[PDB]
RNA sequence: AGCGCCGCAAUUCAUGCUGCUUGCAGCCUCUGAAUUUUGUUAAAUGAGGGUUAGUUUGACUGUAUAAAUACAGUCUUGCUUUCUGACCCUGGUAGCUGCUCACCCUGAUGCUGCUGUCAAUAGACAGGAUAGGUGCGCUCCCAGCAAUAAGGGCGCGGAUGUACUGCUGUAGUGGCUACUGAAUCACCCCCGAUCAAGGGGGAACCCUCCAAAAGGUGGGUUGAAAGGAGAAGUCAUUUAAUAAGG
């Protein structure tokens, strides 16, 4: 995780800002709303969803005959290039999580099918329990992965006493096991899946990709509908409704610049860091910059001005600066939307560009990634895309001569666990594996440090900011607001002092756990045992561990885990996952997750 | 708001007759007056979601009130919507 | 009462300490863990709203070192955030506009709760985060109200074909728009900037140094941190509206 973002605020004279404003929300933002509508359209469309995957090209042959249309014609090339990536990059994650959900949904299906009582399973392999046991000891001998091997050996085994014994082998978490089963916890265990699948199936009927209409067109002809046109029924009058309580977007989509040299810098003569885009050289913008980021702009002029010198010898797949963002951010109070937004752009580092050593190990890995290509790809452009290829290869060996930081060497047999908890949001254990010793706990607290407080204030603020919006809700009073910012504040505190530790005993590795999604078990779990408590009763179902529901859903396990990779790449710190145990202390969780990631290297 | 005058003369003109004040002719009346003004508001207050909410139950109680003439009697109905201009 | 938080005290202990024998045995000052009490003249927490391009958290090079870092030199820019201070407020003037109310009962994540002049009715004026209850705080509790949670009761009028409606005022309480009041800050003051812009002048405390009873060069300092961002989907909570659900 090397890659970060480091921004500025971009400033340039009115007329600058107004004609990059009336570029990005007048055609830019239009045009991609309009590849949105025909991608969402495309007769491949349902495939697409079946595979996972969009075609590489299709968003840019959508995108040619708009190129001229009257509606889009007036933008530079990377602009239309732009809407492509974005566009493009939408559908590529959105496929990528109805591909993921359906597959969800299709192996708890399975799984509902083989989960059978001992009851139901004595039944259908029509032997003793006793029989189905010592066949389980079979076949468990047999697929000695397991899980996986398992789930293999049930499909095409239609041997019913075979199938019903991998079905009792699975139920236990593949293993044998001499106890009763639990009816209720059973029928429980059912009721959960059957709840997980609903859930699921509930997840795949999610909208298309919404787009961006910044005039709200459809808002105002819906009111001046709804005012003065009889409701032919109550779906249509609850469709106005929903019209109506839409809310407009005031911003349009960001530019993107997925090359590096698409940004040109330069000095003024005031001494001042200029930069202007590809198509739009005209526009100089300002950079206005935090002495904290200025060195990765400086940085930027010197990768310029090198390659310059050498006459384009060196490659810009070597140059610090990997792509920018273009974003307009939502400025307080009235103006000309050029004059009230603040823009801002976000450029993509490597961490690793920085050093000398960091820029070999990122030479290597372009090095190798292009001869695989070269060697796999073997018309003229697609000659010219091997010539274009064999070039970055030469001239990445030509060296930018930055400065010398050797990279961080960690002992193999040191790890440091970090336990994960809904009460405890972190707790480390540095462990000396062969020696199997922890040669340091930290609580939570000692973690934090001074800025212990920190995490009260958050709990409280969490409970003082949602009440004071549920009390702001029913009065239409637009002041609400969270403590969103103080809990990234917290994760990030708690990621530098994990990194910090495992930097003080030579950690070789980070160990984190592979929590999976907590919410949707804990949400399935709970409702489960609501409706065993209040049976067709929905409203006490949702009632009941309302807060404990509430706090696994702002439990920020996700932003903490990212906040350690991003640190501990930083300084050349492996990253491994393990299985966090659910017996015992945070303090031991840690322990032993940190020591079985070092025996599941194999 | 709407003044006593508006208020009287929309039931002085929607009457079925001169004690009639709660019809549901005189009520889509009163209800279109009201629709009316607060469109032209929304309009112009976009940001006035507590408005907002207010037109919401101001078309929805028209919307039920038609109904009910319009299975009373389609003449009824007819005329009285395009008396308020009503598509 | 309850619940959360805060410290306090106590027990046990190792992530603490002591030792030679370096893996074990003591101990509980320090630094922490396990939640066990307890609210005290205690020590800690503490939520009315707002105010800086604020300061510190930097980059490179040399030297040192066991990392951690530290010193010296050069450069420096203002982004997005989290705290700690200090300061300012309890707003004004016109418009637009929602919701609420015949009346009664119950009382909701309802509303209100500071000080002190005056003051029978009515609130005004001047203070001001000390703002009802406890160590602190709550949707809990107390007091008043409760039409603006739900329900229930029950008038006359219109309507009565399933919709509902009136009793409703210089009214109660929200929102939106325009203009406008104060702080617009990081040791203090003053004059400026706000898509760029800084300038002038002081107060404490410490270095540096005439050879000196005495003040005064050349400088320094006057609170700290964090950073990976965009885009799209989704879940959960709450609020509002609608519906009686193909």
């Amino acid at each position: 995780s090397s890659q970060i973002t480091i921004q500025a605020r971009l400033i340039s004279f009115e007329s600058n800002r107004q004609q990059l404003w009336k570029l990005m929300a007048d055609l830019n933002t239009p045009l991609i709303n309009e590849l949105l509508c025909q991608l969402g359209q495309h007769p491949d469309f349902e495939k697409w969803q079946q595979k996972g995957k969009l075609p590489s090209t299709v968003v840019s042959q959508l995108c040619q005959p708009l190129k001229t249309d009257p509606r889009f014609a007036g933008q530079p090339s990377r602009l239309y290039m732009s809407a492509i990536h974005i566009v493009d990059y939408i559908y590529k994650s959105w496929l990528a999580i109805q591909k993921r959900l359906q597959q969800q949904l299709d192996g708890k299906t399975r799984w509902l099918e083989m989960l059978n009582s001992d009851a139901e399973l004595v039944e259908l392999s029509g032997d003793t329990l006793e029989a189905i046991r010592v066949k389980a000891a079979e076949i468990l001998a047999i697929a000695m992965s397991l899980s996986k091997t398992l789930f293999d050996a049930y499909q095409e085994t239609e041997d019913i006493k075979s199938r019903s014994a991998i079905s009792y082998l699975l139920k236990n978490g593949c293993k044998l096991t001499d106890k009763e089963e639990d009816s209720e916890k059973f029928a429980k265990r059912r009721r959960q899946v059957e709840i997980q699948i609903q859930r699921l199936t509930e997840k795949l009927i999610s909208r298309m990709p919404k787009g961006r209409d910044l005039t709200n067109a459809k808002w105002l002809e819906t009111l001046l509908t709804a005012t003065t046109t009889v409701a032919e029924d109550n779906a249509q009058a609850k469709r106005w409704q929903d019209i109506l309580l839409t809310r407009s977007s005031s911003l349009p989509f960001p530019l993107v610049f997925e090359t590096n040299e698409d940004m040109v810098w330069s000095k003024n003569q005031k001494g001042r860091l200029c930069v202007h885009f590809n198509g739009l050289s005209d526009l100089i913008f300002e950079v206005y910059c935090g002495n904290r980021q200025l060195h990765w702009f400086q940085r930027f002029l010197e990768d310029q001005q090198t390659k310059r010198k050498s006459k384009n010898q060196h490659s810009s797949g070597l140059f610090t600066l990997r792509n920018g963002h273009l974003v307009w951010l939502e400025g307080e109070g009235k103006g000309e939307p050029w004059n009230l937004h603040h823009l801002t752009l976000y450029c993509c580092v490597d961490n690793r560009l920085w050093t000398e050593e960091g820029t070999e190990i990122v030479r290597q890995e372009k090095a190798d990634e292009i001869t695989k290509f070269i060697t796999n790809m073997k018309s003229d452009t697609q000659q010219a895309l091997i010539q274009r290829k064999q070039s970055t290869l030469t001239r990445i060996n030509n060296s930018f001569e930055r400065p010398s930081q050797p990279l961080y060497q960690g002992q193999s047999h040191i790890l440091v666990g970090v336990s994960l908890g809904l009460e405890k949001p972190a707790t480390v254990a540095v462990v000396d594996a062969i020696a199997n010793k922890v040669l340091a706990y930290r609580s939570i607290k000692q973690l934090l440090g001074d800025n212990y407080e920190l995490l009260n204030r958050q709990r409280r603020q969490q409970q003082y900011l949602s009440h004071e919006r549920h009390k702001a809700q029913k009065n239409f009073s637009p002041n609400q607001f969270g403590a969103s910012e103080l809990g990234q504040h917290i994760d990030r505190l708690l990621a530098k002092a994990i990194v910090a530790l495992a930097r003080t005993y030579k950690a070789g590795s980070i160990v984190l756990p592979k929590l999976g999604d907590m919410r949707e078990v804990v949400q399935s779990e709970i409702q489960a045992i609501a409706e065993q408590k209040f049976p067709g009763y929905i409203e006490g179902q949702q009632k009941y561990a309302k807060q404990y529901r509430v706090n696994v859903h702002r439990w920020s396990y996700g932003r903490l885990i990212q906040s350690i990779q991003s640190k501990a790449a930083q300084t050349g710190i492996v990253i491994e996952e393990g299985k966090q145990p659910i017996r015992g202390s945070p303090h031991d969780k840690a322990k032993e997750l940190a020591l079985s990631a070092y025996n599941l290297r194999l | 708001a709407l003044t006593q005058e508006r208020k009287q003369e929309i039931i002085v003109n929607y009457q079925v007759h001169e004690t009639d004040t709660g019809s549901a002719d005189v009520q889509v009346a009163m209800l279109t007056e009201r629709i009316n003004r607060l469109s032209l508001h929304l309009q112009a207050n976009k940001k006035d979601h507590s408005s907002r909410r207010g037109l919401l139950k101001l078309i929805g109680q028209r919307k039920r009130l038609l109904a009910y003439i319009q299975k009373d009697s389609r003449e009824k109905y007819q005329a009285l919507i395009g008396r308020l201009g009503i598509r």
